[PDB]
């Protein structure tokens, strides 16, 4: 079990640890979040009390390095960062630990939910997509637009997500156009999966990827990721067995993490009513259609 | 955007740009069958490919062959007919291309789409303007180069004869919407007007009588009043 200590808290702020969230007073005596389990990537993420404008956060995985935050007056933000000093750093987080100083990553035994959110998720590809190279974790915030955004503006501050495009001549073979628009195997199982991707794990590591920064930061540009990358598996007449049982879970767990309360902003009801009733795979998604049509019967 | 009352003189200024009207491509007769059901027989039909500033269309006939084994014929006559309009764009040199395409049905938006990505520069566009190009199939000279096309064939017209050496190409197409419109709220009383003057006559290599001036005027002015009429006739006013 890691820790991420933290040099001080001199601002109120709601700090967020994966789907878990506390609130942190001016200068409280706070000095960071321990009991993190290995094995998954985490998410650690920031809403100041004063502007919750800017939702901000770092993926990391605490395999990768020693991290730790502490809060920037000059860029007005807390910030991660790595220390190379191993033997210094075990010091300070035992001596936040002795002191007591720290909260516990609230982990139920019982409770699989941010392995079944972060089950194909690898911090190898967030790098990708989030370019960054000096430093091990990734930022994400509320702004940042995607490579896909800037095309219809800074580079470095991008999300480099995977582009879709249904209307694209990357998505219709010349001589198919009406079977590539209705049906898009091809683009999903040839240029998508069996091209760019490589394999289904890594389309669902940035499917959850995109959920993930869409829920945890309002990135809007990250929901139309989300919701993309369902609608090229449901709108495909041909999918892998596994790939759609999978994609159920997958969504599951999604749509049961979601906020009620952001349900109206995080949904695209289109493309779910699509998906769920009249798509190819309306009928593969028993365990998805039953939960939004309890959860969110008003979207469909 | 959409073409419609407030960007009409667009049509006729100097861009290149062709109407695209689907609404006879796939065309049947519903009967009964023999145990008491009901079928389709398919019947020739056309695409209605318009140039408003030359008066020059591009009638691509339909044989009823190309159905032949097909399912979901009315969506498929969508991406046939945006095939068939891509086809031509691509048979035209570069200088003749059109920079937009204005569909008269927005399903046909999609289909368009797709075929023309080839042609990013040019624009698909719908309209709001509720055209009357069904009643080109009242045309006699079309409907029956139509019906007598046995394999499909491109089949060339002005749709303007010659009105273009005396009037616009604005009072033309307006003159154009009007014979359609009525043609299609009251054919037989239309083509009655139309030829109800034996003295006045259709040219070999035209599709509409030969009107002087002042003809046009009259005719112009019995087409309103059948359609006024009809209006009538069909809300009681
Ligand atoms: C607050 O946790 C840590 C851990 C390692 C280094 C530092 C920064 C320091 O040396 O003060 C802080």
């Amino acid at each position: 079990m890691n820790t991420v200590p933290f040099t001080s808290a001199p601002i109120e702020v709601t700090i967020g640890i994966d789907q878990y969230s506390f609130n942190v007073k001016e200068n409280q005596p706070f000095h960071g979040i321990k009991d993190i389990p290995i094995g998954h990537v985490h998410v650690i993420h920031f809403q100041h009390a004063d502007n919750s404008s800017m939702r901000y956060g770092y993926w990391f995985d605490c395999r990768m390095g020693n991290f730790y935050i502490q809060y920037d007056p000059k860029d007005g933000l807390y910030k991660m960062m790595e220390e190379r000093d191993g033997a210094k750093f075990e010091n300070i987080v035992h001596n936040f630990k002795e002191r007591q100083m720290m909260v516990s990553y609230p982990k139920i035994d019982e409770d699989d939910t941010w392995y079944n959110l972060t089950e194909f998720v690898q911090m190898d590809k967030i790098r990708k997509i989030v370019r960054k190279d000096e430093n091990q974790f990734s930022y994400v915030d509320s702004s940042m637009t995607t490579v896909q955004e800037n095309e219809l503006s800074d580079p470095a501050h991008s999300l480099n997500y995977t582009v879709i495009n249904f209307k694209s001549r990357e998505a219709i073979r010349p001589g198919h156009e009406m079977e590539d628009f209705l049906d898009k195997s091809y683009y999903l199982n040839t240029v998508m999966l069996q091209g760019i991707f490589k394999n289904s794990s890594n389309y669902f590591g940035e499917l959850q990827f995109a959920f993930l920064n869409a829920m945890f930061f309002g990135n809007y540009g990250s929901s139309l990721q989300w919701h993309a990358m369902i609608e090229l598996i449901c709108s495909s007449a041909t999918v892998p067995k596994h790939m759609l049982d999978k994609l159920d879970e997958i969504l599951y767990y999604q749509i049961k993490t979601l906020p009620e309360q952001y349900s109206d902003i995080l949904l695209n009801e289109r493309v779910w009513n699509i998906c769920l009733y009249s798509s190819f795979q309306k009928n593969s998604l028993h365990n998805t259609e039953k939960i939004m049509e309890n959860k969110y019967p008003e979207l469909l | 955007g959409a073409m419609n009352s407030s960007n009409y003189a667009e049509l006729f200024n100097n861009d290149i740009k062709l109407f695209v009207d689907d609404t006879n491509v796939y065309r049947v007769t519903v009967h009964k069958t023999f145990e008491g059901n009901v079928a389709t027989k398919a019947i020739n039909g056309c695409i209605f490919t318009l140039n408003p500033k030359t008066g020059h269309l591009f009638l691509k006939i339909i044989h009823t062959s190309v159905w032949a084994g097909q399912k979901r014929l009315s969506q498929l006559a969508k991406w046939k007919t945006a095939e068939e309009v891509s086809a031509l764009v691509r048979s035209l040199p570069k200088e003749e291309q059109p920079k937009q395409i204005i569909v008269t049905r927005k399903a046909m938006l999609d289909p368009l789409e797709v075929h023309m990505l080839d042609f990013p520069n040019i624009a698909i566009r719908p309209t709001e303007l509720r055209l009357p190009f069904s009643a080109a199939m009242s045309i006699d000279k079309l409907s029956d180069v139509v019906m007598k096309a046995t394999e499909p064939q491109m089949v060339l017209f002005n749709i303007y004869d010659d009105w273009l050496d005396r009037i616009s190409s604005y009072t033309a197409f307006s003159r154009l919407t009007l014979l359609l419109r009525a043609l299609k709220t009251n054919e037989e009383s239309a083509k009655m007007i139309l030829l109800s003057d034996p003295t006045i006559t259709i040219k070999s290599y035209h599709l509409w009588p030969s009107f002087t001036d002042e003809q046009w005027i009259t005719i112009e002015s019995q087409m309103r009043d059948l359609i006024l009429t009809e209006y009538g006739r069909k809300y009681n006013v």
